[PDB]
RNA sequence: AUAUUGGCGAGAGACCGAUAGCGAACAAGUACAGUGAUGGAAAGAUGAAAAGAACUUUGAAAAGAGAGUGAAAAAGUACGUGAAAUUGUUGAAAGGGAAGGGCAUUUGAUCAGA
RNA sequence: GUCGAAUUUGGGUAUAGGGGCGAAAGACUAAUCGAACCAUCUAGUAGCUGGUUCCUGCCGAAGUUUCCCUCAGGAUAGCAG
RNA sequence: CGUGGAGGUCAGUGACGAAGCCUAGACCGUAAGGUCGGGUCGAACGGCCUCUAGUGCAGAUCUUGGUGGUAGUAGCAAAUAUUCAAAUGAGAACUUUGAAGACUGAAGUGGGGAAAGGUUCCACGUCAACAGCAGUUGGACGUGGGUUAGUCGAUCCUAAGAGAUGGGGAAGCUCCGUUUCAAAGGCCUGAUUUUAUGCAGGCCACCAUCGAAAGGGAAUCCGGUUAAGAUUCCGGAACCUGGAUAUGGAUUCUUCACGGUAACGUAACUGAAUGUGGAGACGUCGGCGCGAGCCCUGGGAGGAGUUAUCUUUUCUUCUUAAC
RNA sequence: GCUUGUGACGGCCCGUGAAAAUCCACAGGAAGGAAUAGUUUUCAUGCCAGGUCGUACUGAUAACCGCAGCAGGUCUCCAAG
RNA sequence: CUAUCUAGCGAAACCACAGCCAAGGGAACGGGCUUGGCAGAAUCAGCGGGGAAAGAAGACCCUGUUGAGCUUGACUCUAGU
RNA sequence: AAACUUUCAACAACGGAUCUCUUGGUUCUCGCAUCGAUGAAGAACGCAGCGAAAUGCGAUACGUAAUGUGAAUUGCAGAAUUCCGUGAAUCAUCGAAUCUUUGAACGCACAUUGCGCCCCUUGGUAUUCCAGGGGGCAUGCCUGUUUGAGCGUCAUUU
């Protein structure tokens, strides 16, 4: 019932690259008999199984680049987070909490206190 | 085309729009491992694109054609 | 109530001259040292017609004093002068027609 | 003349198509687009044309990607994978 | 024209394609609102305006 | 704390009920018109279920007449109900340059009350 | 009428609305011209024209006074409920 | 009095038939209206007390939709014109074939194209609608097929003009301006080959780009072939551009050729920067010369027509591409 | 003779009737250059490649515009007796 | 060639209701009302007396405290200079 | 007397009113804050066994991956029923991808599917020509880097 992703991740590049060429191979087999038979569905099953093939050779390359490019800073930008534009470019947490000396001291002397009327 | 096959040693493609002839004889050459004389193109009414194939004479489009399924 | 003919002319659309066949300004070489100290002398090489224009035009063709070359130069030609004649322009130049002083 | 003999010389495009927006609002000589102003910058638009407006409005399209934008405000642009 | 821009023959493409009846098969479908194709253009009934 | 005829997610109404309610309940900003800016409709309802009429017969055929399905065909996709204008047939009546109307009674038809 | 030059005409290009263009007719500017078309302001205002949807019962007018840039309108008094 | 909706109530009516609709059938009310029966029909609805309003139509050259009389009426009369037979078919004035009669009469009713259209082209099937009669036919309907390029165009060039940049204006959308008040440059190579590049010898610039399928412009013709494509396919025969290249030839011992008085000739016969010149490249009209194709015509070699008579006759084939 | 190409001329203008891409030539003389050999892909022959888009048909008393299968309008080439 | 008759096809304008007159009176020129004359199905081709026939909220004229085009030492301004 | 005309009824027409329906509109309230050069909104063209559209999607094309659910999808065809299973589905969810040609739209252009330049690589002897594949080349501005310019200017050798 064509191929999993689970069972493609289990296989090394070149071996995934191979039955991307012999699953293209029985699609234009597959092409070449439709013009004769008719309504043969069999066609999209290979369709699916050409993209999820593509889809984890995408996976393992990324996950290669990714190891790469692991904690040192500027990663590609399609590796980066996609946020909202906005959400990017706002200030992070280190900034927007960064407090001037003064204010820091004022804050740490006179914090907001707790407190109850008892009466 | 099937016409065409038989008497001018001639196969008819659909191939991709964005293909020109160089793509379409390296492609025809390296898939179906035959020689080709000429490719000649155009873009059907349908809005696809047909590439007549000549081959040299040293293949029959026929044979080339059972081979790959067609007859 | 309507702009008349005379206001349209300054807006340059349909007013325009028709400059598609002349032969290009008209105009006295630049003025150089050669001209400001002594003279150059150019050839008149062709006096030919200047459409919308009723005087005759007189291409001359001086050296250039700088670098290895001709400079082509559109004058109006004045009478008598001829096609071969020598023209000669700056302030060391002769009192002779067609001479620029 | 100026009806029916007049309308039998009608052969040449003011307009032809516009590769913003494909209305055939490109205006051949002016080279700009009657429609949505291409190649301004800006999308032409006039608060006089409520109904222009809304027909070339965000929503009128697909939304490529306006679409999920919201789901993924939702889930609070997470980052991961669902993790079995 | 007979020498028209690809732009154009694209277009002519997409209409001569879009040129057909309604697949009968629907108006088969469980509820299957569509009775005919409402949107069936003609060159003799009205041009497409490129 | 304030605004919010846009966006997203919700809950509602002494609101409208297909000529109403948004232009759009439907493949509606669609079809279509205009060179263009723009303009811009119409269009919901078989039945519980297609059970969407096997088969026979007449016809070149569309169809008809049967048969059949169905609670119903006085539901047959020209489909719920099915008004009026307007029309066919049938029946009744009247009719010398309109017709229609009022009061009254004759005649014909029809009918309640007791 | 004119028909070999102020000729006819295709295509390209320019001139855009109080603007253009006009061998001048207020002509032409997409069947639109003594100010195009499109949308909006805008349901513009109208002392003017038209219309204004059930029944019955009771009462029941005025076209006159004064003022008005008033004379096809209104205010005012009168008549009426 | 009547209508849509709302609170209350009649534990109101209803698939054993609500609502709606039709009904020269009945009853109540002066009336607005109300009630009943019969038919039709199929899922809701009503009485009373109150609440509420987008609440009552004959009109508005009202709005939308629908429908009449007019009326089987006006009419379907420009573009000379049709006819016979057969076939097909349910059906033929109109389709197809044959025959005949006509017309366009080469400034075409012929053969191609530009704009425009966009599949209308072609085949098969096919007639409900459309072709203001008809229809078996169709530019219709249904399904398919079809457009083949180094040489034809676009592509490239610039034209009138359009339009960024540098700048300036404008609150701004944007406007001006097109070489301007700009530090606006790639291509040669000494040398480098720590790398033919940076340092570094040295040559050229008063400027994006768009703008022509009729202007300019590298190069292809003939024959054949399809249902429908042809300067594109096939066969043959060429040519141009870009590149790579090795022979032969030529040239050199007087190194970069000889001959001719000359005009100039040639199979070649070094040539950077830079400069100069030419071609591209140009109106219109008139007569004259020449060429091509066509027209006319003689002989002959064929085929056909007329032949009571006449006619060594009437018609027709006899062609030769680019290179 | 008709159509057309072309040549040499002639008439006309207060009209003298594009531009650029591109190609060639010349001037110049930088430089590179021969003797068990050097020089020349402007001579001949030989090798390779030439992409992309368009290409059907009508072009009008029915394929375009005019609400339409409209007596209207719509540029041009060929052209027998 | 129509008109005409037939087969097929098949609209529109217009339409309060309609369609015989004379006189009378009447919004002072009636198809209707009054008084008379009269008056018999269903119709075809023509016709231009009448339907104060159709076409269009008279374009002339007046009114409106409705405009607009245009002009001028109107009133009030304004680009420019 | 028929025909004809007119009126009424029945049945049949025409037409689509009425009634009853209602996955729609309208208005009110409540909560939330999230478009885009990491290429948006919008456009064009495509993609299914059989689709013209709507809807979905992008040559991985009515979709791939992941997660959940737990047996469908359905008009036909086809497939499967092991379906006690990493597993149906036009399911839901959705965090990984793909995402043609475009578009603020970015090599230059664009009424052209027109024309360049750079790097890596492959083929055609091939650094130079041609072609295939992959990756690039917009503008304004900021910080920084590097290379520079100016007798603007300091010192120093002189
Ligand atoms: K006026
Ligand atoms: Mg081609
Ligand atoms: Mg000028
Ligand atoms: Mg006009
Ligand atoms: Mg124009
Ligand atoms: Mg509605
Ligand atoms: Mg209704
Ligand atoms: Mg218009
Ligand atoms: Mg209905
Ligand atoms: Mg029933
Ligand atoms: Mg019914
Ligand atoms: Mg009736
Ligand atoms: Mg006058
Ligand atoms: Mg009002
Ligand atoms: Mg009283
Ligand atoms: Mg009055
Ligand atoms: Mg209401
Ligand atoms: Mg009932
Ligand atoms: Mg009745
Ligand atoms: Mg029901
Ligand atoms: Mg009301
Ligand atoms: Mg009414
Ligand atoms: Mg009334
Ligand atoms: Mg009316
Ligand atoms: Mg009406
Ligand atoms: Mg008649
Ligand atoms: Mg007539
Ligand atoms: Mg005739
Ligand atoms: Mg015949
Ligand atoms: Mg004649
Ligand atoms: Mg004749
Ligand atoms: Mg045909
Ligand atoms: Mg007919
Ligand atoms: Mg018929
Ligand atoms: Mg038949
Ligand atoms: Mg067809
Ligand atoms: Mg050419
Ligand atoms: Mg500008
Ligand atoms: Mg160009
Ligand atoms: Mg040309
Ligand atoms: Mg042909
Ligand atoms: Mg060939
Ligand atoms: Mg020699
Ligand atoms: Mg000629
Ligand atoms: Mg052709
Ligand atoms: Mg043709
Ligand atoms: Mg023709
Ligand atoms: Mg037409
Ligand atoms: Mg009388
Ligand atoms: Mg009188
Ligand atoms: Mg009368
Ligand atoms: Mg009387
Ligand atoms: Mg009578
Ligand atoms: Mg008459
Ligand atoms: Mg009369
Ligand atoms: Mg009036
Ligand atoms: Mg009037
Ligand atoms: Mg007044
Ligand atoms: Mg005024
Ligand atoms: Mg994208
Ligand atoms: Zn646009």
């Amino acid at each position: 019932a064509g191929v999993k992703a689970y069972e493609l991740r289990t296989k090394s590049k070149e071996q995934l690259a191979s039955q991307l060429v012999d699953l293209k191979k029985e699609l234009a087999e597959l092409k070449v008999q439709k013009l004769s038979r008719p309504s043969l569905p069999k066609i999209k099953t290979v369709r699916k199984s050409i993209a999820c093939v593509l889809t984890v050779i995408n996976e393992q390359q990324r996950e290669a680049v990714r190891q790469l490019y692991k904690g040192k800073k500027y990663q590609p930008k399609d590796l980066r987070a996609k946020k909202t534009r906005a959400l990017r470019r706002a200030l992070t947490k280190f900034e927007a909490s960064q407090v001037t000396e003064k204010q820091r001291k004022k804050q740490i002397a006179f914090p907001q206190r707790k407190y109850a009327i008892k009466a | 085309a099937m016409k065409k096959v038989e008497d001018g040693n001639i196969l008819v493609f659909q191939v991709s729009m964005k293909a020109n002839k160089y793509q379409i004889k390296k492609a025809v050459k390296e898939l179906y491992e035959v020689d080709v004389l000429k490719v000649n193109t155009l873009v059907r009414p349908n809005g696809t694109k047909k590439a007549y194939v000549r081959l040299t004479a040293d293949y029959d489009a026929l044979d080339i054609a059972n081979r790959i399924g067609y007859i | 109530g309507r702009v008349i003919r005379n206001q349209r002319k300054g807006a340059g659309s349909i007013f325009t001259s028709h400059t598609r066949l002349r032969q290009g300004a008209a105009k006295l070489r630049t003025l150089d040292y050669a001209e400001r100290h002594g003279y150059i002398r150019g050839i008149v090489k062709q006096i030919v017609h200047d459409s919308g224009r009723g005087a005759p035009l007189a291409k001359v063709v001086f050296r250039d004093p700088y670098k290895y070359r001709l400079r082509e130069e559109i004058f109006i030609a004045n009478e008598g002068v001829h096609t071969g004649q020598f023209i000669y322009a700056g302030k060391k130049a002769s009192l002779n027609v067609g001479n620029v002083l | 003349g100026k009806g029916t003999p007049s309308f039998g010389k009608r052969h040449n495009k003011s307009h032809t198509l516009c590769n913003r927006c494909g209305r055939r609002s490109f205006h051949v000589q002016k080279k700009t687009c009657s429609s949505c102003g291409y190649p301004a910058a800006k999308t032409r638009s006039y608060n006089w044309g409520a109904k222009a407006k809304r027909r070339h409005t965000t929503g009128t399209g697909r939304m490529r990607y306006l679409k999920h934008v919201s789901r993924r405000f939702k889930n609070g642009f997470q980052t991961g994978s669902a993790s079995k | 024209a007979a020498q028209k821009s690809f732009r154009i023959k694209q277009k002519m493409a997409k209409a001569k394609k879009q040129n057909r009846p309604l697949p009968q098969w629907i108006r088969l479908r469980t509820n299957n609102t569509i009775r005919y194709n409402a949107k069936r253009r003609n060159w003799r009934r009205t041009k497409m305006n490129i």
